[PDB]
Formats: C-alpha cells, structure tokens, sequence
C-alpha cells in the first residue's frame, strides 16, 4: 500500500533594486572552530559552511 | 577558550612567570612569594654580639 503518485512543476523570475543599507557584524561564510574532548587533552579545528 | 575550559572558566590561581632567552642566572620565576615578605632571612645573617 505505496501511495505516493507523480505528477512536476515550478517557475518564476523578476528583478527588484531599491536600495537600503544595515549594519552589524558578517554572516555567509562563517568558520566554526569546533573542539572535541574526552580526555583532559583536546583536539580543535575549523570548518565552513554555506 | 572557555569551551575547552568547560565547567571551569576565568579563574586564575596563580601565574608562573620565566625567561625567554637563556642567560646569566636561570630565572625561574616565582620567588614573588618573598617579595612582600621583603627582607624574611635576608636582613639578619649572622649577626651577634
């Protein structure tokens, strides 16, 4: 009993302017520096997302 | 940094102090200590009458 139905459907456109412026402060392309512990000791890094 | 500080942050205790080039007298630093202390067992040597 699979009902999905494609059209189927759607467209638209427109343009516007005005203007306005605022403022802060920018945003669309920022880096995160996420660190992972599971130890008194620690690894950081960066990455980017868009 | 107070990420990796986690459940403890922004907290100094004390703060050791050094030289960065090697010179002289070694300079490990935190005889700071006695410095309030002024003059413990410096002022009287061996005096005595």
């Amino acid at each position: 009993k699979l009902l999905s139905a494609d059209r189927a459907g759607y467209d638209v456109l427109v343009e516007e302017l005005t203007l306005a412026n605022i403022r802060i402060e920018h945003h669309k392309m920022p880096t995160g520096a996420f660190t992972t512990r599971w130890v008194a000791a620690k690894r950081d890094s960066a990455l980017r997302l868009t | 940094w107070l990420v990796m500080a986690a459940t403890c942050g922004g907290g100094s205790f004390g703060i050791g102090k050094l030289k960065s080039l090697c010179k002289e007298f070694s300079v490990p630093k935190e005889l700071r200590d006695a410095l309030r202390v002024k003059y413990g067992l410096f002022g009287g040597k061996d005096s005595l009458e």
